[PDB]
């Protein structure tokens, strides 16, 4: 569909088992906020963003609720039929062009993700790194698989190798 | 404060999804808005609320029902939200918030017959023009792009490449235009 302007205004995931929730909202395809279901809270993309006009959470829960109620009711009605892994792919990038000595961000891609359930983990020389990593939220895509991006907070030094390593049922 | 689409609530190894989906689409401010909702099961959309239908429709049989119990409950107060959310969030929200993100882009010439690129990072919105001039004429032949790079944290980049001919004392520069600059940036070099 073809416009200026795209919100996406309540997108709320569900999936059994483990009763895993997902409520987000978004403006031109990127993340505004997700709530956090265990602490009832709005949690914004960019400390900048939830200050002047705010999104109270509870409306995310509720739309959690009605999701955790479809999802039964319709796998009940497709005999129980379940979800087909896929191979999700990854790819690196930098934020800004790579110098030595100079704060930067490597950023991981992942896409085709489904079901919404996914490690990423960054390895510096082959061992893994958990200082500075920032992940997003699942992250609709048209064709109702999802992508997500880890980001990992970097000092270039030169021999250093990083790769992102993702793990899913569809590997 | 900001709203959000209603998923409605339907009638009575393995894993299991339900998706809701609420899309709002604007054109031209808010002159045509559009309002679209989506019910998928696993990766299969069966019923779609689309504004410009005007009611659910099932999208496959898997929603046959689901569309009736839908239209008999839920129509009215669907209809509703294209204006309580679509147009209340656009107005009320998005203008003195995304609309008004204006993220200057950092230009940076560097070298790889060779090949110099432009890295045009950390911009918001997306609409941007990178242009390379040699002798203030622009490079046509030679000229290669990414795509424009979405980082994720509400900026984009995007790198352009020239192919050229390093004789020296020629100056290459890349031309930037973008709605955050009052004038265009250009970056030289040897």
């Amino acid at each position: 569909i073809e416009a200026d302007h795209v919100g996406f205004y309540g997108t709320t995931v569900y999936q059994s088992p483990g009763d895993i929730g997902q409520y987000t909202h978004e403006f031109d395809g990127d993340e505004l906020f997700y709530v956090d279901l265990d602490k009832k809270k709005t949690v914004w993309r960019l400390p900048e963003f939830g200050q002047l006009i705010l999104f109270e959470p509870q409306g995310g829960l509720q739309n959690i609720a009605a999701e955790k109620h479809n999802l039964g009711i319709l796998t009940k009605r497709s005999n129980f039929t379940p979800a087909t892994n896929e191979a999700p792919q990854a790819t690196v990038f930098p934020k800004s062009p790579v110098l030595l000595g100079q704060p930067n961000t490597l950023i991981c891609f992942v896409d085709n993700i489904f079901p919404p359930v996914i490690n990423i983990t960054w390895l510096r020389n082959s061992k893994s790194v958990t200082d500075g990593v920032y992940e997003t939220s699942f992250l609709v895509n048209r064709d109702h698989s999802f992508h997500k991006l880890s980001y990992l907070t970097f000092i270039p030094s030169d021999d250093d190798i990083y790769d992102c390593k993702v793990e899913h049922w569809g590997l | 404060s900001r709203l959000g689409l209603w998923s409605r609530m339907d009638q009575l190894e393995r894993h299991f999804v339900h998706q809701f989906k609420g899309e709002c689409y604007f054109t031209n401010g808010t002159q045509r808005i559009r309002l679209v909702t989506r019910y998928i099961y696993n990766r299969e959309e069966y019923l779609r609320f689309d504004s410009d239908v005007g009611e659910y429709r099932a999208v496959t049989e898997l929603g046959r029902h689901s569309a009736e119990y839908y239209n008999k409950q839920y129509l009215e107060r669907t209809r509703a939200e294209l204006d309580t959310a679509c147009r209340h969030n656009y107005e009320e929200t998005e203008v003195p918030t995304s609309l008004r993100r204006l993220e200057q882009p950092n230009v940076a010439i560097s070298l790889s017959h060779n090949t110099l690129v432009c890295s045009v990072t950390d911009f918001y919105p997306a609409k941007i023009k990178v242009r390379w001039f040699r002798n203030g004429q622009e490079e046509t032949v030679g000229v290669s792009s990414t795509q424009l790079i979405r980082n994720g944290d509400w900026t984009f980049q995007v790198l352009v490449m020239l192919e050229m001919t390093p004789h020296q004392g020629e100056v290459y520069t890349c031309h930037v235009e973008h709605p955050s600059l009052k004038s265009p940036i250009t970056v030289e070099w040897r």
